[PDB]
């Protein structure tokens, strides 16, 4: 599973910065330290739902205008190859899987069973929300549905559960090849009112916190490091500086492929010799 | 000479806004007087330059 690590900062920003642009009391918790002006003044510019003005992310090397007055730029960095294993095996897989899925399911009668249906098949089940399936349950996974018996677990037929789980590609089996790689992504903030940067800069800091509880740098790009550089004008020829600090993150996270394997044994040919 | 070749502009001088922060010295964000920038300016006056 090739790691493109630009795309996924991409998709957790965007989102994750919205929302906590959308409430002012996150914002006031984040900006604590900051002085009255500064924080009143970002949280007047940007701050709210009705919000006039607004920040923008985006890779470097645009052909088109970039608004300078609040914007994230992304810029890939550099890359190394940190540790390896024997043969470069990372695991082993009976059937092909996919990413790591959390849905939520509402519990479900059936004859026999309490069930939960899911969006796509089971490869395998990782966790359901506060449950730990006794013997006498006999959690059984068949296809896209879960299930466990129905009787002395009557009381809870419509349990608002949750799941996390994981795709089903294949029932074929194969091997993991790959290695670690540890990476340096650069991130800074752009905005000719240094102050707007200051600030940019402190919500870029508290998203980051935020996505460690994320499942997929949980899963994939562990050991996150961060590193700031001091505040320079980006640019001097405008009529007026551009003022950014950036910041590198490291992560690491594993460059594999899955090898398949077409042998399957099934018969057996024990036989003597004579001489 | 000058206002044969010249042309028609307005000229409207520059003095540093109120809004300025007294303690970091850098201006809000937003103001009626200059956005963001923090610079405001007076009335324009027509001229030909
Ligand atoms: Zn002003």
């Amino acid at each position: 599973a090739i790691t493109s690590v630009d795309s996924y900062l991409l998709s957790e920003i965007k989102p994750r910065l919205n929302t906590v642009l959308e409430n002012c009391y996150i914002i006031d918790e984040v900006l604590k330290d900051f002085d009255y002006q500064t924080r009143e003044s970002f949280k007047e510019a940007f701050c709210g739902k009705n919000a006039q003005h607004e920040v923008t992310v985006g890779f470097n090397f645009p052909k088109f205008k970039n608004n300078y007055e609040a914007h994230y730029l992304i810029q890939l960095g550099q890359g190394q190859e940190t540790k390896n294993s024997l043969g470069s095996i990372q695991s082993s897989y009976f059937e092909a899987t996919g990413d790591t899925l959390v849905e939520s399911s509402t519990a479900i009668r059936e004859d026999d069973k309490l069930v939960f249906t899911v969006s796509k098949p089971i490869g395998e089940l990782i966790k359901v929300e506060d449950i730990e399936f006794a013997k006498y349950d006999n959690l059984q996974v068949e296809g896209n549905k879960v299930s466990f018996k129905y009787q002395t677990n009557e009381d809870y037929e419509n349990y608002n559960a949750n799941i996390i789980f994981t795709e089903k590609k294949n029932d074929s089996k194969g091997l993991v090849k790959g290695f670690t790689v540890e990476e340096q992504v650069t991130v800074v903030g752009l905005s000719f009112n240094v102050d707007v940067a200051r600030c940019l800069d402190a919500v870029l800091k508290m998203i980051l916190i935020s996505m460690r509880d994320s499942i997929e740098e949980q899963q994939t790009f562990q050991l996150q490091n961060l590193s700031f550089g001091d505040i320079a004008p980006i640019i001097e020829d405008g009529d007026s500086m551009i003022f950014g600090r950036p910041t590198i993150i490291k992560y690491t996270s594993s460059l594999d492929l899955d090898y398949t394997i077409t042998q399957d044994i099934n018969k057996l040919t024990f036989k003597e010799r004579k001489d | 000479f000058i206002n044969d070749r010249g042309i028609k502009v307005l000229w409207e001088e520059a003095y540093f806004c109120p809004c300025l922060n007294p303690d970091t010295g850098h201006p809000r964000v937003d103001c009626p007087r200059c956005h963001g920038k923090g610079i405001a300016y007076l009335p324009p006056k027509e001229t030909i330059m």
